[PDB]
């Protein structure tokens, strides 16, 4: 049974999804420049950026964690898990970039 | 910009605060981010210098070149025991420069060193700027606070920071004294008053006993733990949760920095909630290995997890009474300062020790020292 209260939560999650789309675009640019190099000094310039992207994603997860959702709010709960799974996948992409750059 | 009033600045270990006296009331000024407190953090990046929230928010990205806890270094010699012990825990380099400590960072590609009072000036600069943005007038005159135990060297090095920041330091006042001003302890009719200031917050624990006669404040004794604070309470919640995950799922999340952080951030929100609620709920989706973490914490359990730490805050009070040569019955007023005094159990323990004596807590415990400092700034205007 769809409640007006759930709309408030869904809108919070829609903003977070939009923030993730913004950070994801930065990562796509980062991936493209890393692919570009792979075609040393350039790699530690990407270090500063991948570390910032990681942090932006970590701050999103921290914000998502502040939400407590009633089991009744099924659509919101599904949107939350989706977004967390989506962010975590991006964090694994981050870690790939980080482990490739600044290598001795 | 027109000439503005005098402000009160609480320069603290982990956070700073600024207040002004206008329209017969003290207003604690909020910063650019809307926060009433600003972290005592200064970061040096490849492109710029960040102070406060901007510096703290990027500590994870640049741990080595982000400076904090300058108050632990200011006015001290390099060979000082506190400096040697403390530096074993900072992500930044502390170097010896002719017997004096200096912090070594990488600012705009170059290796640079700053004295603790230079780093403090950068924080005081941000407080002045926070006050100017609010008033729309230029601020110079200010009252800056220092802990009652700071020696001659530590007191002057702070005055020096005010000068480097471009401030006219009207007076240097003890934090405990500024806490008594805020609650108008000095203006109280009668004889000499024995006052105990209980300070638990900003990563330090400070007990102070002062006696005030004829508008005179005298430090009769200082005690406490220089490394006890809110973060210690947090670890106990994190361990409790890590062990709960081990019980319920047989997986160790301790070795995963991101899992632990998500959990830590959630424990800080829970501890805060437990100051006003008897239970706090935590819902973390996919915490570690795809497992969701839905748990809850009681105020009772939180209290049990920190029982030794909480009780231990009374040993310092006992130590200070013995040094001031006072009985607990001789204490006229009890003042609570710092955020961690918001904890109901700490309040209960302290009130019981003082046989039901009511505690002074009306003024925000984070804003208390800065409130008084702003009252004193108005008086010296
Ligand atoms: C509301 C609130 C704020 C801050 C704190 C704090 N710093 N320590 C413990 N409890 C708190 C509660």
């Amino acid at each position: 049974s769809n409640s007006p209260q759930e709309e408030v939560e869904l809108k919070k999650l829609k903003h977070l999804e939009k923030s993730v789309e913004k950070i994801a675009d930065q990562l796509e640019e980062l991936n493209k420049e890393l692919t570009g190099i792979q075609q040393a000094e350039a790699l530690c310039k990407l270090d500063r950026r991948v570390k910032a992207t990681i942090e932006q994603f970590m701050k999103i997860l921290e914000e998502i964690d502040t939400l407590i959702l009633p089991e009744n709010f099924k659509d919101s709960r599904l949107k939350r898990k989706g977004l967390v799974k989506k962010v975590q996948a991006f964090l694994a992409e981050c870690d790939t970039v980080e482990q490739n750059i600044c290598q001795e | 910009m027109s000439k503005g009033p005098a402000v009160g600045i609480d320069l603290g270990t982990t956070y700073s605060c600024v207040g002004v006296f206008q329209h017969g009331k003290v207003e604690i000024i909020a910063n650019d981010q809307g926060n009433r407190t600003t972290p005592s953090y200064v970061a040096f990046t490849d492109t710029e210098r960040l102070i406060g929230d901007a510096a703290k928010n990027q500590v994870a990205m640049n741990p080595t070149n982000t400076v904090f806890d300058a108050k632990r270094l200011i006015g001290r010699r390099f060979d000082d025991a506190v400096v040697q012990s403390d530096m074993k825990h900072w992500p930044f380099m502390v170097v010896n420069d002719a017997g004096r400590p200096k912090v070594q960072v990488e600012y705009k590609g170059e290796t640079k060193s700053f004295y603790p009072e230079e780093v403090s000036s950068m924080v005081l600069t941000k407080m002045k700027e926070i006050a100017e943005a609010y008033l729309g007038k230029t601020v110079t005159n200010a009252v800056v606070t220092v802990p009652a135990y700071f020696n001659d060297s530590q007191r002057q090095a702070t005055k020096d920071a005010g000068t480097i920041a471009g401030l006219n330091v009207l007076r240097i006042i003890n934090e405990p004294t500024a806490a008594a001003i805020a609650y108008g302890l000095d203006k109280k009719v009668g004889a000499e008053r024995n006052v105990l200031i209980f300070d638990l917050g900003g990563g330090t624990f400070d007990v102070s006993i002062l006696t005030i006669e004829d508008g005179i404040f005298e430090v009769k004794s200082t005690a406490g733990d220089t490394h006890l604070g809110g973060e210690d309470f947090d670890n106990r919640m994190v361990n409790h949760f890590i062990a709960e995950f081990k019980r319920k799922h047989k997986k160790d999340i301790s070795e995963n920095k991101r899992a632990v952080r998500r959990l830590r951030t959630a424990c800080e929100r829970a501890k805060r909630t437990l100051s006003s609620s008897t239970q706090a709920s935590i819902e973390i989706d996919s915490l570690y290995e795809g497992i969701d973490f839905y748990t809850s914490i009681t105020r009772a359990r939180f209290e049990e997890l920190n029982a030794d730490l909480f009780r231990g805050t009374l040993d310092p009070v006992e130590k200070a009474l013995r040094d001031a040569k006072l009985d607990k019955s001789q204490i006229h007023d009890i003042v609570l300062v710092g955020g961690s005094t918001r904890i109901p159990k700490i309040q209960k323990l302290l009130q019981d020790f003082f046989n039901g004596k009511e505690l002074n807590k009306s003024i925000n415990p984070d804003e208390a020292v800065a409130y008084g400092a702003a009252v004193q700034a108005a008086i010296l205007s």
